[PDB]
């Protein structure tokens, strides 16, 4: 049933904090934990992200200023003080002061804070941690985080929402190597990675919304309204009774490939058949992947609002059937809908899409060539290496993450026979 | 005086459950709160000093989701808490986590509840299982339960009724494996087991009562009316199926392939008329369309026939309706007869469900080849994910073997060559 | 020496060491064990005004290290654009190619410097130039799925 929710760094205390501020007004709590709400459906799934109404949320950061960026925010108040974890000072875009240096003093601190949740929990399903794989904190700590929460509670399902490094958001050439240091942590001690990428989220901002300077807040909110519409089945009654454990079961046909690639229609800063086509369409992917280049394991389509259900049934059969090829053919039935009562806010009808396809390389190979374009002139290999860690960490972490992009195109060519 | 314990075994069981116990209310007279004002019936239910009347039943779910439901519906009185047994963490639609790990913590405590209603029966004749051959309870759990069954009760009979999966009816990817698996150690624990397929009730629902998009209450209460009718003849004074062991008796020649297709009419919508005579009824058994099991009979042969009518029935007019039926082949050496029942009770239906209550109405359980479709079928979606051995370290990952889905397979692939050389 | 010393000025950026060790003769085409000099690691460090000081007394603009690359295949890479543009007006080989094949058009692309980009096409950048893989800057564009760079190469 429960869930804690773990969000480190700047990045990850910023989404972290869209999406208790977006879930809490679908279940009616207000700023300062009280329920305000007008359905029965908002409250029976409560016990999944509240505690009794407070968030089951922690705060971790190396940079002291966020927690003041948090304390600020709307539902800032909302948080309880104890859960707060914060240093001295930041991880400077350094993966390597994250995972061995100055986040690894204070990582035993946090696992105290989970450690007083977790056991508070009547029976704990599983962890949610939100984080960038481009900074220090949230992708050197937050790995290290994972890899500790792992070791302790080696049964639960440990799930992340990761955002992915572009050169539009920020021209930090640092990134790729702190990114492909924590793929390689999160192919081996994650259950379900949600990859959000800030390429894909710039190109939607910048050319479907047409925002010339998107900010920050403009890409945090279609990554808000994704946590939420995956989220969905975990928070509300329907039709379904699941749980993360459930979900990368079904999801998941080998441990590895389990980067999932989410979508959202429709985009925002409708009837049914023109969103089931804008939810396998390419610009309502947040990973820059074109689908139309790779071959679905798996797909789940959350659909939220009232609308006809054989009609949600029948063009959902439509894309398949027209879309033969797209699918693998080895896993029967390997498209799953689930249709929710309750739309999101402002909208009468949404849809939230959850692929598992072997286009996901392309963002792999993105992360890759820039890894490499550094790794081979050697740049600034000496700020990592003067923190304590060995060169070869370096080629381990590319050789797996490039083992990971040959998992996927095998699986792409591979025919039922 | 000969009880019989009726287990519900995850979502689907409990489910399909709840609609039967209430129908056999409807039927014997029996109020929510378990008093009855007026045997027979006491196969079904035990009495209390107080004069309630409990259900001999035991619920159980790793997840109380379900359970909780059944807590606080129109029953919440009519079971003592006792029989409605729940975990905390579900098997997440993986076998190996029903069988092998979370459902052995719960196991016990279940198996104590069970002997708790043995101990209350003067002659238990053995138990009816409910289940669903795709979750990880339904498949796990429950063939953790058939073999401990067999143990501490082995003398007595087993019966089951499990929910055969379907695309249509919300189905898991993993299911053609727990479907298996479940199959394969239950076969020799179970003595027979009526399958219902979701697409076949899905199908009811939408063609004969006019349901554009059915929901689990319009399958459940459908599957329960087919339910009440083969346990009819255990809860009412009958001639034919009186026991448990008169099943595997009149259905079962061949011990493995103990798999009876079940066939009801008519279903009628309670919109929709005039009265179909037994004649037409009779022909409407023999109709693909209103099979519990997506398979074509006329494609096989039959080992064995029960036709159960209820109500208004006339023996003679059954006598006419079968010989018109004679002028469909049998298997070679096995008897070319039919075994007729008749209950003249009317049938009864839930009070504003979507079926309409009828003045006679018929069940055929025939045991027939053509069943062996539906294995095909199964077997088919297991070797495509098998091959790529897709979603297999989820149950290699909860204390199973690898070697264990090659047994299973195997089995099957010999069941089919069992209905083929038969 | 005096050469180990002015790498490490060059490389912290210490102005002032610098002018001194050069005054004291210290060898401003010295090189480290990769074949570094002071320029390429000031040049990879964005210390423009080292950059100046060195392209006056010496330095050998179109140098190369064990690898092939020049101070402005690595000011592109990292995305130093005034340093980029010194390096450029001081007769640094826009179409300078190392191992890899890799031009500092091929890095620019590659790493998303969209302003450096536009700087090197304006100073006679090969748009045609391939790489060890036969990938331009144009086909890297494609296999990226980056329009905002396609744009930039098509003029
Ligand atoms: N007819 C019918 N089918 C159902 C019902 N509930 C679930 N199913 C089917 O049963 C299968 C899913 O199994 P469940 O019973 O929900 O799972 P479970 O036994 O609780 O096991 P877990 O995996 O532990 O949740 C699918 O084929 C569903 O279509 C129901 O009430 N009626
Ligand atoms: C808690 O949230 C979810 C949990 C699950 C699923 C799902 O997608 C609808 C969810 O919403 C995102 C799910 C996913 C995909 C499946 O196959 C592709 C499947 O077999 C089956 C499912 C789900 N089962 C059904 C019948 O939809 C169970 C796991
Ligand atoms: N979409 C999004 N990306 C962000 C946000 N904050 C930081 N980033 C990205 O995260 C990376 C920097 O990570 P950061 O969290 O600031 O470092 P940390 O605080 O040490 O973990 C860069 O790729 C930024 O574009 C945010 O609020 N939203
Ligand atoms: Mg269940």
């Amino acid at each position: 049933r429960e869930i804690v929710h773990i969000q480190a760094g700047q990045c990850g205390n910023q989404i972290g904090a869209k999406f208790w501020e977006v879930i809490s007004d679908e279940h009616g709590i207000d700023p300062t934990g009280s329920y305000h709400g007008d359905s029965d459906l908002q409250l029976e799934r409560i016990n999944v992200y509240y505690n009794e109404y407070v968030p089951r949320a922690i705060l971790v950061d190396l940079e002291p200023g966020t927690m003041d960026s948090v304390r600020s925010g709307p539902f800032g108040q909302i948080f309880r003080p104890d859960n707060f974890v914060f240093g001295q000072s930041g991880a400077g875009n350094n993966w390597a002061k994250g995972h061995y240096t100055e986040g690894a003093e204070l990582v035993d601190s946090v696992l105290d804070v989970v450690r007083k949740e977790s056991e508070s929990c009547d029976c704990l399903q599983g962890f949610q941690l939100t984080h960038s794989l481009g900074g220090g904190t949230g992708s050197g700590m937050g790995t290290l985080l994972i890899s500790k929460i792992r070791e302790e509670y080696p049964d639960r399902i440990m799930n992340t929402f990761s955002v992915m490094p572009s050169p539009k958001v920020s021209d930090t050439v640092v990134e790729p190597y702190n990114a492909t240091l924590s793929v390689h942590q999160l192919v081996e001690n994650t259950d379900e990675t949600y990859c959000i990428d800030n390429e894909a989220l710039y190109d939607i901002c910048f050319r479907t919304l047409k925002l010339t300077t998107p900010t920050y807040g403009d890409l945090n909110h279609l990554v808000s309204a994704t946590m939420s519409g995956v989220t969905t089945c975990l928070r509300f009654p329907g039709q379904l009774n699941a749980d993360l454990r459930k979900l990368a079961v079904n999801m998941v046909p080998f441990p590895r490939l389990h980067f999932f690639m989410p979508g959202f229609a429709p985009l925002t800063s409708l009837t049914v058949p023109e969103l089931t086509q804008q939810m396998f369409d390419s610009k309502n992917m947040m990973a820059a992947c074109d689908p139309r280049h790779g071959r679905y394991l798996t797909v789940a389509a959350i659909f939220r609002g009232r609308m006809s259900m054989k009609e949600v049934d029948e063009q959902m059969l439509n894309v398949q059937n027209k879309n033969s090829s797209y699918f693998v053919e080895w896993i029967p039935n390997n498209v799953k809908t689930a249709v929710c009562d309750i739309p999101p806010r402002g909208l009468k009808m949404s849809a939230t899409f959850i692929g598992n396809s072997t286009a996901i390389q392309e963002l792999f190979k993105r992360i890759s060539e820039q890894f490499t374009a550094m790794f081979r002139r050697k740049a600034f290999l000496h700020w990592y290496t003067g923190e304590g860690m060995d060169e070869m960490e370096f080629t381990e972490a590319e050789s797996n993450m490039n083992d990971l992009v040959s998992e996927y195109q095998q699986y792409q060519d591979a025919t039922a026979d | 005086m000969r009880e019989c314990i009726s287990i519900h075994v995850g979502q689907a069981g409990v489910q399909i459950g709840n609609a039967c116990w209430e129908l056999y209310c409807l039927e014997h007279g029996i109020q929510p709160d378990g008093q009855m004002p007026s045997d027979s019936f006491n196969t079904f239910f035990s009495e209390t000093g107080a004069g309630k009347h409990v259900p001999r039943a035991v619920f159980v779910d790793l997840e109380p989701t379900v359970i909780d439901e059944v807590r606080t519906g129109t029953y919440r009185q009519l079971f003592h808490p006792e029989q409605l047994i729940t975990g905390k963490e579900d098997a997440a639609n993986n076998y190996a986590r029903g069988h092998y790990t979370i459902g052995k913590e719960i196991i016990d405590l279940v198996l104590d509840r069970i002997r708790k209603l043995a101990d209350q029966c003067t002659g238990l004749q053995g138990f009816l299982v409910f289940h669903s051959f795709g979750g990880g309870t339904g498949s796990g759990f429950t063939s953790l339960l058939m073999e401990r069954l067999s143990v501490d009760y082995g003398k007595k009979s087993k019966l089951e009724f499990s929910i055969y999966p379907a695309p249509q009816v919300s189905t898991a990817v993993v299911e053609p494996y727990n479907s298996i698996l479940t199959t394969h150690t239950t076969l020799e624990h179970s003595d027979c087991a009526f399958m219902v397929d979701n697409e076949a009730i899905y199908d009811i629902c939408r063609r004969n009562l006019d349901i554009e998009r059915p929901t689990y209450t319009n399958l459940n209460r459908l599957i329960s009316q087919i339910v009440s009718s083969i346990t009819a003849s255990l809860r009412f004074d009958g001639a034919l199926n009186v026991d448990l062991t008169e099943f595997q008796t009149n259905l079962v020649p061949y011990p493995r392939i103990h798999f009876p297709l079940a066939t009801y009419a008519p279903v009628i919508s309670a919109e929709k008329h005039e009265q179909l005579s037994v004649a037409e009824i009779t022909n409407a058994c023999f109709e693909p369309a209103n099979q519990m099991v997506k398979c074509d009979p006329r494609h096989g042969k039959y080992m064995a026939c029960c036709l159960l009518y209820r109500g208004d029935v006339v023996p003679k007019d059954v006598n006419a309706a079968i010989a018109t039926i004679k002028t469909i082949q049998f298997v070679d050496w096995c008897p070319t007869g039919f075994k007729v029942g008749i209950n003249y009770q009317p049938p009864t239906v839930v009070p504003g469900g979507d079926l309409a209550k009828v003045q006679r109405a018929v069940c055929m359980l025939s045991n027939t080849t053509a069943i062996a479709e539906a294995w095909a079928r199964l077997d088919h979606k297991f070797d495509l994910m098998y091959a790529k051995r897709a979603f297999v370290h989820w149950y290699v990952g909860e204390g199973m073997e690898e070697g264990e889905f090659s047994e299973a397979r195997e089995d099957m692939a010999a069941l089919e060559k069992d209905y083929e050389e038969v | 020496d005096l050469g180990k010393k002015l790498l490490e000025a060059a490389r912290a950026g210490q102005d002032d060491e610098v002018r001194i060790l050069m005054a004291n003769g210290a060898d401003v085409n010295a090189t480290d064990a990769s074949g570094l000099t002071p320029l390429h690691l000031a040049a990879t460090y964005g210390h423009l005004e080292i950059v100046e000081v060195l392209l006056k007394h010496g330095a050998d603009v179109n140098a190369i290290d064990i690898m092939g690359s020049t101070p402005l295949h690595l000011a592109a890479l990292i995305g130093h654009l005034e340093i980029v543009e010194v390096l450029l007006k001081h007769g640094a080989d826009v179409n300078a190619v190392d191992t890899w094949g890799d031009t500092p058009l091929h890095l620019a692309a590659i790493m998303g410097h969209l302003e450096i980009v536009e700087v090197l096409l304006k100073h006679g950048a090969d748009v045609n130039a391939q790489d060890k893989f036969g990938k331009t800057a144009f086909d890297i564009s494609i296999d990226n799925g980056n329009e905002d760079l396609a744009e930039i190469l098509q003029k």
